[PDB]
C-alpha cells in the first residue's frame, strides 16, 4: 500500500 | 505559446471553470500561460497551478503503475506476447515525464528565482521536489541518481527555508514534510528517515496548535492526520 | 492516420491495455486505428470502440453541463463577467461535436455499409443514434431539427432490425431501446413515447427470461433494470 | 436527475 503524499485541493 | 493572446485574468478565470468542470489538462495549459504571462502569482494562483498539474500528472503517475505492473507479470512461465504492453508504458511515460519536465520548466523559468518571501519561495521549491521525485519514480538509467539528488536538493532547500520562517503548523511546511518524507520511503531507500521527519513534524506541529484559530487549526490537522497515516503505515 | 504504421492486432491490444489503465482518449484512438485498418470488427472489437468513445464523451458532457448551468446563471441579477465563461463553455463544445463528428465518420466510413449481420448493424445504427443525441444535447442552432431527426432516424432502423431478427431480451436490442427511450424523453420532448417503449420493452423481455442460461439472464435484466429506472423516475 | 443510458462496459 501506497504512502500517502499532500493532497490536491 | 498558445495561451499568448489570451488575457492573464481570463486565463485564470478559465482555470477555475476547468477545475470545477474537472478538465484538468485545460486547467495546466491555462495555468502555464498564466506563468508565462511573466508576473509572480499570488497564493490563490500557485494553488492553482499546482492542483492543475497535480491531477493531470497524478493520472499519469496511476496509469503507468498499471501498465508497469502488466509489464513486470508479462516477464515472469508468462507467455511472449511481443513489444506492445513496453511500448504503451513507454509512450505514458514518455507522456508523464513531458508533464513533470513543463513543470520543471516553468519553475525555472522563472518562478523559483522571482519567489522572495517564504511562503512562495518554499511553495515552489516543494513543486521542484515532487516533480522531480515523479521523474525518479519512473527512472530506471544512468540518471536515477541524478534525479534522486535534484529531488532531495529542492526538498532539502524548501526544508530550510521553512524551518527558518514559517511556523511548524504552516500547511505548506507540514505539507513539504510530508511529501520529502514520502521521497525518503519511497525513493530513497531511508525508511527510518521517513518516520524520523514524520514523527518530528508531527510532534512540533502539536505542541504550536494552541496558537491557530478554528479554522487555521483545521488546515493543519488536515495534514498532521496524513504524517500519522503514513507512521501507521510505516511502523 | 497516426495509428497507421501499427498492426491491427497491436492496435486491439494496447486498446485493452488503455483500457485497464483508464485511458480513455489513449484507447478511443487506438480503436479508431483499427477501424481505419478497414476489416470489419468482431463483437469483442465493437465493444472497445464504444467503451471508449462513450468514456470520452461522456468526460465531455458532463463538463459541458457544468460549464453550461455556469452560464444559464450567469444570465440571470448577476454580475457581468465577460466572455470567458461562454468562450470556454464553447471550446469544450466544439470539442465534444468533433468527437461525435470523428465516431459518426466511422460509421460512415464505412462500418454501416459493411454490417450485415443484425448484431452488428444494430449495434452500429445505435452507437449512430447515441452519437446524434449528443450533438443534439448541445444544439440550439437552425440545425438542432436535423440532428434530432438524424438520431430518431438511427435508432428507427436499428429498432426495426432488432425487432425482426433479435429475441427481446438481447442486451443489445435492450440497450437501444432504453437509449431511444432517453432520446424520446430528454431530447424529442416526448415522454409519453419514452415510457410507452420503456415499459413494452421491460414487459416483454419478462416474458423472454425463461429461455435463457444464468449467464444470459444476467446479462439481460441488468439493462431492464435501468429501463425500471427510468420509469420510477418518469413516472 | 438525468435518465439513465446504457453503461460502458
Ligand atoms: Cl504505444
Ligand atoms: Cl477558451
Ligand atoms: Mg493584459
Ligand atoms: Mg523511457
Ligand atoms: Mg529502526
Ligand atoms: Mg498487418
Ligand atoms: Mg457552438
Ligand atoms: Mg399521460
Amino acid at each position: 500500500q501506497r504512502s500517502t503524499s499532500t493532497p490536491n485541493v | 505559446g498558445a495561451m499568448g493572446s489570451m488575457e492573464r485574468a481570463s486565463l485564470i478565470q478559465k482555470a477555475k471553470l476547468a477545475e470545477q468542470a474537472e478538465r484538468y489538462e485545460d486547467m495546466a495549459a491555462f495555468m502555464k500561460g498564466a506563468v508565462e504571462k511573466g508576473e509572480e502569482l499570488s497564493c490563490e494562483e500557485r494553488n492553482l497551478l499546482s492542483v492543475a498539474y497535480k491531477n493531470v500528472v497524478g493520472g499519469q503517475r496511476a496509469a503507468w503503475r498499471v501498465l508497469s505492473s502488466i509489464e513486470q507479470k508479462s516477464n515472469e512461465g508468462s507467455e511472449e506476447k511481443g513489444p506492445e504492453v513496453r511500448e504503451y508504458r513507454e509512450k505514458v511515460e514518455t507522456e508523464l515525464q513531458g508533464v513533470c519536465d513543463t513543470v520543471l520548466g516553468l519553475l525555472d523559468s522563472h518562478l523559483i528565482k522571482e519567489a522572495g518571501d517564504a511562503e512562495s519561495r518554499v511553495f515552489y521549491l516543494k513543486m521542484k521536489g515532487d516533480y522531480y521525485r515523479y521523474l525518479a519514480e519512473v527512472a530506471t538509467g544512468d540518471d536515477k541518481k541524478r534525479i534522486i539528488d535534484s529531488a532531495r536538493s529542492a526538498y532539502q532547500e524548501a526544508m530550510d527555508i521553512s524551518k527558518k520562517e514559517m511556523p511548524p503548523t504552516n500547511p505548506i511546511r507540514l505539507g513539504l514534510a510530508l511529501n520529502f518524507s514520502v521521497f525518503h520511503y519511497e525513493i530513497a531507500n531511508s525508511p527510518e528517515e521517513a518516520i524520523s521527519l514524520a514523527k518530528t513534524t508531527f510532534d512540533e506541529a502539536m505542541a504550536d496548535l494552541h496558537t491557530l484559530s478554528e479554522d487555521s487549526y483545521k488546515d493543519s490537522t488536515l495534514i498532521m492526520q496524513l504524517l500519522r497515516d503514513n507512521l501507521t503505515l510505516w511502523t
